[PDB]
RNA sequence: CCCGGUGAGGCGGGGGGGCGAGCCGGGCUCUCGCUUCUGGCGCCAAGCGCCCGGCCGGCCGGGCGCGACCCGCUCCGGGG
RNA sequence: CGCCGUUCCGAAGGGACGGGCGAUGGCCUCCGUUGCCCUCAGCCGAUCGAAAGGGAGUCGGGUUCAGAUCCCCGAAUCCG
């Protein structure tokens, strides 16, 4: 009815959300970091095996496009353990590490001959 | 203490239990009060003189 | 046969009738941007007659150029 | 009764004193360019020197003439395309087993009928633009003895084509149940318009200062005059 | 020959103002209808030293007219005035030292 | 066409009101538009009028108008 | 090819307390969510720019061939 500013300003107007008619897509992308392509292979050197007697740590080579929580939710899923927190360091190769704790009630020595690692 | 601090002290740490307490210290209160009381009341005075020559005018 | 004498009344540029609209249309034109849209011809006898039909499809811009 | 509490707190607006209203402030707003532009142009009309052959539109019908004309025209409507369809559907039931008058759109179509006598009455929108579409016909139609009349909105001639808009209609015939209706239509239309024609193409509009100059021009005068006045006393 | 001394200080570069410390561009207030037709207040908050300048530059606050806010001005300091003094703008301001009158 | 300012915020004209003047209570030359003592405060309406709704003339809640004059063609100024 | 320009010729806000309407839900009691409308909104310049500027919060002991305020033991803390 009556202008109270003297500055004119766009006018607020429908938006609608997207209806395709088609998806872009037929079908949705694979999911290629799923639990086995996080973890490639156990690390077995002299300070491996030290984590695992001394840290209850198991010392994992992982895909450097992982994050810590995947890590975990890797582990857990493949060996069906429990984690109590997840180091990682990229190498200077260019593979991340990652010293996996296991909670207090898995013994990562028990644990490793279970994935074979000793 | 640091400005980022002051958001985990409780309230009674960063103010005074007064008015502006924390913003304005107490001497300045003190002057204005007087000066918003004393000039209020001046108002009224040259409102009635204003009125009052008014009524004589 | 309005496009004829449209065409015809376009060849006079110094009557009367033309410079009172070519010099207000010059000034509407100078107080836009440099490209412009244009909603359909400004003259739409001298367009057709350079290819120009009235359907969908077929736009129309106005581009100013420094003299 | 009044509760005591309540009570008067007047504002102050003077110079200081409280802050101001929200008054309306439509006259001193900041517009979109283009409607700076569009409300400019309509002031230089107003300002320069709009000749008689464009000037001419600004003549139009009274709002009682137009409605009589534009129910007249109602009656000689093109059909539209679904009624269209049924007309050739009951053709083919027709067949199976003459052109009533109508109206006639657009510049092209109307100026061929004037030049060869085929119109009766032609009807011209006031603001086509470009101008130059139709700034010819009026002058055409008195040449060729057409009565024409000039009337408000492209729109309005739109609306009887079922049509955006439209330049121009033309009356080429009409039922015999309306030939009165359209004889004092023309009569009354050529007395303004065709018959004028003379005064009508030496009448530049336009040529109108704003009313802050005018008043200006106005208050410099009227100090002339009282000191004229005052002269003699 | 090459471009002289003179001609190198027209394109900016090493030769364009030291603005790093300056407190802003002193000027008086916009116009407005309480200037152009009676007067406004304001405050003298600070005196101030502006780099580069020999002038000092006044700090002076005024009420907005129609929004509750306080405006801040940096005027240059006429010589005499001091903080806590008021200062008087427009059309029927009285002549005195700092007011800004027509 | 150019320049300056602004968050383009009260511009032009008229109305309405006030102090003065002076022609024989009214008209007009003609003026003004409510802030100058103090290093306070100051917005998001009070009030008045008119309608509407909900529950049971009483309670509860809305809208509108004045308050905040009307009409205007360039935002206001400076050039041109 | 592009350059100038950084608020300058711009309809530059996609936000919100609250209020009114519907549509949906669930620990369907009443609370949420979601869509529309009413209302309110200066910031006025996208973005980049510092391993010495600004910038919450971790310390002690042990431990390796080579890493530790990062691992282990212990005791804290900031933010959400
Ligand atoms: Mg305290
Ligand atoms: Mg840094």
């Amino acid at each position: 009815k009556i202008r109270t500013s003297p500055t004119f300003r766009r006018p607020k107007t429908l938006r609608l959300r997207r209806q395709p008619k088609y998806p872009r897509k037929s079908a949705p992308r694979r999911n290629k970091l799923d639990h086995y392509a996080i973890i490639k292979f156990p690390l077995t050197t002299e300070s491996a095996m030290k984590k695992i007697e001394d840290n209850n740590t198991l010392v994992f080579i992982v895909d450097v496009k992982a994050n810590k929580h995947q890590i975990k939710q890797a582990v857990k899923k493949l060996y069906d353990i429990d984690v109590a927190k997840v180091n990682t360091l990229i190498r200077p190769d260019g593979e991340k590490k990652a010293y996996v704790r296991l909670a207090p009630d898995y013994d990562a020595l028990d644990v490793a001959n279970k994935i074979g690692i000793i | 203490v640091r400005p980022k601090v002051l958001m985990r002290l409780s309230k009674t740490k960063k103010h005074v239990s007064r008015a502006y307490g924390g913003s304005m210290c107490a001497k300045c209160v003190r002057d204005r009060i007087k000066r918003a009381f004393l000039i209020e009341e001046q108002k009224i005075v040259v409102k009635v003189l204003k009125a009052q020559a008014q009524s004589q005018k | 046969g309005a496009y004829k004498y449209i065409q015809e009344l376009w060849r006079k540029k110094q009557s009367d009738v033309m410079r009172f609209l070519l010099r207000v249309r010059c000034w509407q034109y100078r107080q836009l941007s440099a490209l412009h849209r244009a909603p359909r011809p400004t003259r739409p006898d001298k367009a057709r007659r350079l290819g120009y039909k009235a359907k969908q499809g077929y736009v129309i811009y106005r581009i100013r150029v420094r003299r | 009764v009044v509760n005591p509490l309540f009570e008067k707190r007047p504002k102050n607006f003077g110079i200081g004193q409280d802050i101001q209203p929200k008054r309306d402030l439509t006259r001193f707003v900041k517009w979109p360019r283009y409607i700076r532009l569009q409300r400019q142009r309509a002031i230089l009309y107003k300002r320069l020197k709009v000749p008689p052959a464009i000037n001419q539109f600004t003549q139009v019908l009274d709002r009682q003439t137009a409605t009589q004309l534009l129910k007249l025209a109602h009656k000689y409507r093109p059909e539209t395309k679904q009624e269209k369809k049924q007309r050739l559907l009951a053709r083919a039931e027709k067949k199976a087993a003459k052109r009533p008058p109508v109206l006639r759109a657009g510049v092209n179509t109307v100026t061929t009928l004037v030049e060869n006598k085929k119109a009766q009455l032609v009807v011209i929108a006031h603001d086509v633009d470009p101008i130059e579409l139709v700034v010819f016909l009026p002058a055409l139609c008195r040449k060729m003895g057409v009565p024409y009349c000039i009337l408000k909105g492209k729109a309005r001639l739109g609306r009887l084509v079922h049509r955006k808009t439209c330049t121009t209609v033309a009356f080429t015939q009409v039922n015999s149940e309306d030939k009165g209706a359209l004889a004092k239509l023309v009569e009354a239309i050529r007395t303004n318009y065709n018959d004028r024609y003379d005064e009508i193409r030496r009448h530049w509009g336009g040529n109108v200062l704003g009313p802050k100059s005018v008043a200006r021009i106005a208050k410099l005068e009227k100090a002339k005059a009282k000191e004229l006045a005052t002269k003699l006393g | 020959g090459r471009v002289i001394r003179g001609q190198r200080k027209g394109a900016g570069s090493v030769f364009r103002a030291h603005v790093k410390h300056r407190k802003g561009a002193a000027r008086l207030r916009a116009v407005d209808f309480a200037e152009r037709h009676g007067y406004i207040k304001g405050i003298v908050k600070d005196i101030i030293h502006d780099p580069g300048r020999g002038a000092p530059l006044a700090k002076v606050v005024f009420r907005d007219p129609y929004r509750f806010k306080k405006r801040t001005e940096l005027f240059i300091a006429a010589e005499g005035i001091h903080t806590g003094q008021f200062v008087y703008c427009g059309k029927k301001a009285q002549l005195n030292i700092g007011n800004v009158l027509p």
